[PDB]
């Protein structure tokens, strides 16, 4: 599935992401605009071995298990392949557990290089919320 | 430890203009965006403009002809500079951080008085 | 532009008493408001952001509420320290604007 941006935006805040932590909504949506672009089956193979899944990119060696990653401490306890489906649930409880403090969003290089400092409010201004 | 200090030029003349240095420490202006505020004495908070991380600009509606904020990331400094200067602009003026919809730090200030 | 409308312009109170300040909004702010404290001779502080959360440090006798255009700071059996000057600010889109400040002073 590929979301569109006030979509997404919505199910996001049903699953109790605004503010969580101290992080408006518009960091999530920003966030995985660069990491998979909307789409729910995004996956990248790394160089260093790991692939990252879904629309928030839950990575093989540290959070999910893929059963091919040298290392993999699954720390999310939770197959990397159930991190696909166009219902976000399961990704939205991974990120929760990831993002433990107010400073977890750092978790996203994309979201740390390309978000934080711009407006991320804009993502969500005139989406019917 | 964040923190934020202002430099300004005290008293200047109608004929002149104004600016002002932001000097901050403690965190990369690239990630945060920096808030220009003012007070005039025994009066209430005024919002001049700002400057996000990424280097976009927005203004207060009706002061926005008559000011200009710019930054250096290498040197993290802020600057802050007005023109057409009334004795109205007398003031105390603030920079301020911003992080994620909040004014979390701010300086000691600067006094500033508009002569004849 | 959305302009807030701050009320009582003042209060006189002891120590003890509960105190509410109001913060009306022109537009809908979607719960993007927050409030500072400033005592005199010094800069403004972050008291709460986001209408609700307390900033570190803040004292749990402090709380705020509201959503759409209206919104409220109440203070708890109020101390010592907590008079001076309050100022509400807004954060939807450009440009950001205050209210005109409420002043707690000692009865």
């Amino acid at each position: 599935k590929v979301f569109g941006r006030c979509e997404l935006a919505a199910a996001m805040k049903r699953h109790g992401l605004a503010n969580y932590r101290g992080y408006s909504l518009g960091n999530w949506v920003c966030a995985a605009k660069f990491e998979s672009n909307f789409n729910t089956q995004a996956t990248n193979r790394n160089t260093d071995g790991s692939t990252d899944y879904g629309i928030l990119q839950i990575n093989s060696r540290w959070w999910c298990n893929d059963g091919r990653t040298p290392g993999s401490r699954n720390l999310c306890n939770i197959p990397c392949s159930a991190l696909l489906s166009s219902d976000i649930t399961a990704s939205v409880n991974c990120a929760k557990k990831i993002v433990s403090d107010g400073n977890g969003m750092n978790a996203w290089v994309a979201w740390r290089n390309r978000c934080k400092g711009t407006d991320v409010q804009a993502w969500i201004r005139g989406c019917r919320l | 430890q964040v923190q934020l200090q202002e430099s300004g030029p005290g008293l200047v003349a109608p004929s002149q203009s104004l600016s002002i240095t932001c000097t901050v420490s403690g965190f990369s202006l690239t990630g945060y965006g920096v808030n220009w505020v003012r007070q005039p004495p025994g009066k209430g908070l005024e919002w001049l403009g700002m400057i996000w991380g990424d280097g976009n600009t927005d203004y207060n509606s009706a002061l926005k002809s008559r000011l200009s904020i710019s930054k250096d990331n290498s040197k993290s400094q802020v600057f802050l500079k007005m023109n057409s200067l009334h004795t109205d602009d007398t003031a105390r003026y603030y920079c301020a951080r911003e992080r994620d919809y909040r004014l979390d730090y701010w300086g000691q200030g600067t006094t500033l008085t508009v002569s004849s | 532009d959305i302009v807030l409308t701050q009320s009582p312009a003042s209060l006189s109170a002891s120590v003890g008493e509960t105190v509410t300040i109001t913060c009306r909004a022109s537009g809908n702010i979607h719960n993007y408001l927050a409030w500072y404290q400033q005592k005199q001779g010094k800069s403004p502080q972050l008291l709460v952001y986001y209408t609700t959360t307390l900033a570190d440090g803040v004292p749990s006798r402090f709380s705020g509420s509201g959503s759409g255009t209206q919104y409220s700071l109440k203070i708890n059996s109020l101390q010592p320290e907590d008079f001076g000057s309050y100022y509400c600010q807004h954060f939807w889109s450009t440009p950001r604007t205050f209210g005109g400040g409420t002043k707690l002073e000692i009865k």
